[PDB]
């Protein structure tokens, strides 16, 4: 089948900006190759078909072009519905093919993460187990790393991550990491630690509290 | 105005079989191929198959071809796509198309063997009575419920602001997630707060206070 790979796979910049996505065919797809748009609801739309001609009411700002087995869409000027999902799609040859997608985010100033560390719930030691809570919240850019120590010792196992996406009010990005262990597991030991490393520092955010403390 | 209306989304077991319809609108059915198309994780993106509404001819992506059997029905004016021996590498939202150009809004297909299951709620009350710049951080953990979704409010509704909703995370078949609301320091634990936690598919409504647990 005909590869498609699709890059950047997500690209901050802003209003008035002007910016480029790139798929690249594996096998000659010719001229056959239509960009797609898709809204958060998941509502996709048709902005380009044969390489570079526009759909009806699509706004000016979009082009699209080919060099060599290189297809681009250009986004003129950024508007503020422009920051969404795009696929491109080759239809030379069965299968048809997508390639795998680019997110437009919205670039801001970098902000470190607010960290906050939560001992497990008495109701849930009393059901016999104990999650430690870690929020890292408001922080750009996306990347982050977060290590857990339990009486400083590095712990992966039992680990947990959830990232939100682009706060659509200030732009940044969250993420919670959760460590489950058996209330006996817990109980054995007694600091727990949430470190996190963010482009904003080369010193690590460390948030613990110890088992019996208030 | 040309309409793809898809039907609403399927929560099924493995080895169960699934049919979706896409009701087409605004044009000549018969004119036009429909497409098929998977889209995993709520990114990546794959042709299933398509069909001739003329005739009943159908083409399928040999990765599909044993597991999707597209037919139409040229009165209905409605495309299908039945779906067989379902696993959980199935889930996903699949995507009815007229050519791959005007798109139906997707239907979402989970597999899973899990049961209905309600959530357990704990409070997420901070160990120490440290401030940052006169917030503080309050959270409720999410855990252990199936089907998705749960809703999460703070002081049903009155605080907005400052909250976050982590995605859930799939553990042992079950679902847990976390949120955190940031509130100034001067207003907890003066004033309540309480996560409430809604879950449609049990219609179980629970809320959980949270109590200081410092010493100053």
């Amino acid at each position: 089948d005909i590869q498609m790979t699709q890059s950047p796979s997500s690209l901050s910049a802003s209003l008035g900006e002007r910016v480029s996505l790139t798929c690249r065919a594996s096998q000659d797809i010719g001229s056959k190759l239509y960009w797609l748009q898709q809204e958060p609801d998941g509502t996709f739309k048709r902005l380009i078909y044969a390489t570079s001609s526009l759909d009806s009411g699509v706004p000016k700002r979009f082009s699209g072009s080919r060099s060599g087995s290189d297809y681009s869409l250009t986004i003129s000027s950024l508007e503020s519905e422009d920051f969404v999902d795009y696929y491109c799609l080759q239809y030379a040859s069965s299968p048809y093919t997508f390639g795998g997608g680019t997110k437009l985010a919205i670039k801001r100033a970098d902000a470190a993460p607010t960290v906050s560390i939560f001992p497990p719930s008495s109701e849930q030691l009393t059901s016999g187990g104990a999650s430690v809570v870690c929020f890292l919240n408001n922080f750009y850019p996306k990347d982050i790393n977060v290590k857990w120590k339990i009486d400083g010792s590095e712990r992966q196992n039992g680990v947990l991550n959830s990232w939100t996406d682009q706060d659509s009010k200030d732009s940044t990005y969250s993420m919670s990491s959760t460590l489950t262990l058996t209330k006996d597991e817990y109980e054995r030991h007694n600091s727990y630690t949430c470190e996190a490393t963010h482009k904003t520092s080369t010193s690590p955010i460390v948030k613990s509290f110890n088992r019996n403390e208030c | 105005e040309i309409q793809l209306q898809q039907s609403g989304p399927e929560l099924v077991k493995p080895g169960a079989s699934v049919k979706v319809s896409c009701k087409a609108s605004g044009y000549s059915f018969t004119d036009y191929f429909i497409y098929w198309v998977k889209q995993s994780h709520g990114k990546s993106l794959e042709w299933i198959g398509d069909i001739d509404p003329y005739n009943g001819d159908t083409s399928y992506n040999q990765k599909f071809r044993d597991k999707a059997t597209l037919t139409v029905d040229q009165s209905s004016t409605t495309a299908f796509m039945h779906l067989n021996s379902l696993t959980s590498e199935d889930s996903a939202v699949y995507f009815c198309a007229r050519g791959l150009r005007f798109w139906g809004q997707g239907t979402l297909v989970t597999v899973s063997a899990a049961k209905t299951t309600p959530p357990s709620v704990y409070p997420l009350a901070p160990g120490s009575a440290a401030q940052t710049n006169s917030m503080v951080t309050l959270g409720c953990l999410v855990k252990g419920y199936f089907p998705e979704p749960v809703t999460v409010t703070w002081n049903s509704g009155s605080l907005s602001s400052g909250v976050h909703t982590f995605p859930a995370v799939l553990q042992s078949d079950l679902y847990t997630l976390s949120s955190s609301v940031t509130v100034p320091s001067s207003t907890w634990p003066s004033e309540t707060v309480t996560c409430n936690v809604a879950h449609p598919a049990s219609s179980t409504k629970v809320d959980k206070k949270i109590v200081p647990r410092d010493c100053g």
